[PDB]
RNA sequence: GCGUGCGGUUAACAACCAACUUAGAACUGGUACGGACAGGGGGAAUCUGACUGUCUAAUUAAAACAUAGCAUUGCG
RNA sequence: UCGUGCCCCGUGUGGCGAAAGGGAAGCCGGUUAAUAUUCCGGCACCUGGAUGUGGGUUUUGCGCGGCAACGCAACUGAACGCGGAGACGACGGCGGGGGCCCCGGGCAGAGUUCUCUUUUCUUCUUAACGGUCUAUCACCCUGGAAACAGUUUGUCUGGAGAU
């Protein structure tokens, strides 16, 4: 796994072919947000301060990339 | 403070062995272990690594020399005639 | 009698160019502000020419004829002189201490450095300069 | 007698002591003798003549060693090579 | 709580393959965690001093990373000191001086010889 | 014990001038009293160098130049024929025949006395550390100097444990069982 | 917040924090106080083998054997 | 191309022999009546191969910076050589790190409660793999030490350059 920390950094993951898909993970009580994107090799992560911004990031992302919210709990 | 008055490094055998034996074997054992001055760099740095073997700790040179003292006085004779033999032949 | 002046051939004995051939542009023996010692900036050969036969083509020669410069401030510590000289009218005050401050006086500064030298080169003189040591 | 001039030299002249020094005073062109000690490495004997043979200073090759060479010139520490700046009134440097 | 472990492979012998330490899980258990031996530092060819500025591995872990992080930016970077690569530069010059000066001084005898010669 | 304490085969260089060796390591061999000198020289014939084990003779030191050949100094641990040394020097690691690598005055702190020359026919007397005498071909060559290790034997074992410790990498039998102590089936001596 | 040029060694002072040993004293119960457990009896001598070590698995563990030290013989 | 040859090199010789020696690489969570570092989920790694993209280098053709120790994502390298790693005893005390043990506060749960006990006990965890900032030895630069200094529990170090 691997934290990105720079946006442009993050956008062209995304954007890349092996983009096979993308979550966010919301921490309320750190009052923070993840964004996650599952490549071929790694997990990226980019981490934000919970914040309008930060949710329309989203817009900004591709739109053919798989986005998903995390639920809270994991079921199997 | 001298804790022993005669047998010195030979206390470690305690009474085994023989006094005679035991004293036999301090002249060895205190040459041996004793620290000499290194005759390349100066420094008192000269330990017995194995028999036979002399190591600098200072300047890391390695020289062959006697079992429990560095140098042998029929060595040093040798090297004195072997000097005026080396004079009487080139001259 | 001082031997550390300008034209004085040393050899580097430190730093990525060690083993290398200089030539003493500017001495400086009471130091600066940056470099409170005794110092040298130096001009030398990073890249050899290769060594030419007589079966070699004019192209091959002109390619492996080539030189690659650097300049450099170096400590005396660092410096091994030699009783060499190297006399060059071209490298007059080709680096100067403000040449190290700005990337592109070093560029040309090299490219200076590199005309003369080839130029030294193919005159046949000064070869002990330009054949690299060995060690 | 090259012990005596050492004294001498000490108590009215100037040197330095040691090879970093020594090789400071070569490069400054004011030394006027080195004394060499006789188990320097051979290296940085080679060296140091090669110094004094670019600054036209003239070696002489002390006898003894460092530790020698460090009583004559009245040290408790060893010397492998040394410079004389200032003869001072020893008559050292004529010979 | 169970504070006590197993080996987690077949050998069960204390011998130089068979390191473990203990880990924690996020399951809160205590287990063991098999372990490769320690790497060694790289050693100059001449002195045997560590080199500095090179990482300690097992040997087939260098095919995994890059020139630059296993050399140095010098001559013979990475298999021998600094202090040993000037000592080499300066006995080289010197000694090759010093055979121009042998060679030199065998042809003023030579030619002394010949001009008594003649 | 990784290789044995020979000299180099006697070839042109040792038989007409002399190859300079270089003494790279003074090592301790196992069983033996004496220190062993690895010496590297240079292959006349091909690029790759050559190491050597010869048995180290008391001075001599790494970093240390040595020489071998007929034309070699008669400084320790040079390696010289006798024809070469003087009467009155003594040598180590004395070849019987030239050309066998040495074969008298290895053990420590040994060496052989040259006692005399006989040109004419080549031959060379010598005396050996029994106190025997004989004579050997003249090229037999010889190193300079005596065998480190000297004194060894003077220092007391004092413990059955460092006589274990002697014997155990020398393979000579220890314990020893008196044949007195034997019934007759096993020693004359037995009963 | 760093740079100097100074000036002073009563910080011998304050604030905060912390653990286990050692010594001394009063009081007090007693048939017992290393309260169980754990844990040398000591001494005078003689013979004997120097010592540590080893053996007769399944009747003998020893003054037996070995040992370091000493002596002799053979071998270039 | 006299087309049906010529040149270079030297070291020998094959195999078996270790589920405790050497050795490329995997962790956590869950799952079965019975297997699990093997299944399932998530997150990785090694070895080998092919061939792209980005980035790098180059018109001073094979990078740049630092006095130096050396650094940085790259930054040509056949034959033939040199070196390092693999690769190494036993014992003693000292220092650092993980885990365990121990103490205090807090939320939640449980037990005790004639009396006492703001009480006694339990959960409070964080893997491989990576990034980043640091960590004894050692090494480099300045400078030149007797009124010798630095310094370990253990007396070693320094004009061969200490503090
Ligand atoms: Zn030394
Ligand atoms: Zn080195």
């Amino acid at each position: 796994p691997q934290e990105v920390s720079d946006i442009k950094k993050f956008i062209e993951i995304c954007r890349r072919k092996d983009a096979s898909s993308a979550r966010i993970k919301k921490n309320p009580k750190t009052q923070q947000i993840k964004f996650k994107v599952r490549c071929q090799r790694f997990l990226y992560t980019l981490v934000l301060k919970d914040s309008d911004k930060a949710e329309k990031l989203k817009q900004s992302l591709p739109p053919n990339l798989q986005i998903k919210d995390v639920p809270k709990r994991n079921k199997r | 403070s001298k804790r022993t008055k005669k047998v010195g490094i030979s206390g470690k055998y305690g009474t085994r062995y023989g006094a005679s034996l035991r004293k036999l074997v301090k002249k060895q054992e205190v040459t041996q272990h004793a620290r000499y001055t290194c005759t390349f760099c100066g420094k008192n740095s000269v330990r017995r690594t194995a028999v036979g073997i002399w190591s600098c700790k200072s300047c890391k040179k390695t020289m062959a020399g006697g079992a429990y003292t560095v140098s042998t006085p029929a060595a040093a004779a040798m090297r004195s005639t072997l000097r005026r033999l080396r004079e009487i032949t080139e001259a | 009698m001082k031997f550390l002046k300008t034209s004085r051939v040393c050899l580097v004995t430190r730093g990525r160019y060690a083993g290398k051939k200089v030539v003493i542009i500017q001495p400086v023996d009471q130091g600066t502000k940056s470099h409170p010692y005794g110092h040298a900036l130096v001009a030398g050969i990073e890249r050899y020419p290769s060594k030419i036969t007589r079966r070699m083509s004019k192209a091959r020669i002109e390619k492996r004829s080539k030189i690659k410069p650097f300049i450099k401030v170096i400590n005396y510590n660092h410096l091994m002189p030699t009783r060499y000289t190297l006399e060059l009218e071209g490298l007059k005050a080709v680096i100067n201490a403000d040449t190290f401050k700005e990337p592109s006086q070093r560029e040309e500064a090299k490219k200076t450095v590199k005309k003369v030298l080839e130029d030294r080169y193919n005159s046949g003189k000064n070869r002990w300069f330009f054949t690299p040591l060995r060690f | 007698s090259i012990g005596a001039k050492l004294a001498l030299v000490i108590k009215s002249g100037k040197v330095v002591l040691g090879y970093r020094s020594t090789l400071k005073a070569l490069r400054s062109g004011k030394a006027k003798l080195i004394l060499i000690a006789a188990n320097t490495p051979p290296l940085r004997k080679s060296e140091l003549e090669y110094y004094s043979m670019m600054s036209k200073t003239p070696v002489h090759h002390y006898s003894g060693t460092n530790i020698e060479l460090g009583t004559a010139c009245g040290k408790l520490f060893r010397c492998s090579t040394m410079a004389i700046l200032d003869a001072g009134d020893s008559d050292i440097l004529a010979d | 709580a169970p504070t006590r472990v197993t080996y987690r492979r077949r050998n069960p012998y204390n011998t130089t393959s068979n390191r473990t330490r203990v880990i924690k899980t996020p399951g809160g258990q205590l287990r063991v965690l098999h372990i490769k031996k320690r790497g060694t530092a790289p050693k100059c060819g001449d002195c045997g001093i560590k080199l500095p500025g090179i990482p300690a591995l097992r040997p087939r872990e260098y095919a995994t990373i890059s020139k630059p992080k296993k050399t140095v930016q010098r001559a013979y970077g990475g298999s021998r000191c600094g202090n040993c690569v000037r000592d080499r530069i300066i006995r080289a010059f010197l000694i090759e001086e010093q055979k121009i000066v042998k060679k030199v001084l065998k042809e003023q005898s030579q030619a002394e010889k010949k001009a008594s010669k003649k | 014990r990784k290789a044995p304490a020979k000299f180099r085969p006697l070839d042109y260089a040792e038989r007409h001038g002399y190859i300079r060796g270089i003494v790279k390591e003074i090592i301790h061999d196992p069983g033996r009293g004496a220190p062993l000198a690895r010496v590297v020289f240079r292959s006349p014939y091909k690029y790759k160098q050559i190491t050597e084990t010869f048995i180290a003779n008391e001075g001599m030191y790494t970093g240390q130049f040595i020489y071998a050949g007929k034309n070699a100094a008669l400084t320790v641990g040079n390696i010289l024929p006798l024809s070469s040394v003087p009467e009155g020097t003594v040598v180590s690691n004395v070849e019987e025949k030239p050309g066998d690598r040495g074969a008298l005055g290895r053990t420590s702190g040994n060496y052989v006395t040259v006692v005399g020359h006989n040109p004419d026919e080549g031959k060379t007397r010598i005396k050996l550390p029994s106190g025997a005498k004989k004579v050997v071909p003249s090229s037999s060559r010889g190193m300079i100097g005596i065998v480190a290790g000297g004194g060894r034997t003077d220092k007391p074992l004092l413990k059955a444990s460092r006589a274990k410790h002697k014997f155990a990498v020398k393979r000579n039998r220890w314990p020893k069982t008196r044949g007195v102590a034997m019934n007759p089936v096993d020693h004359p001596h037995g009963g």
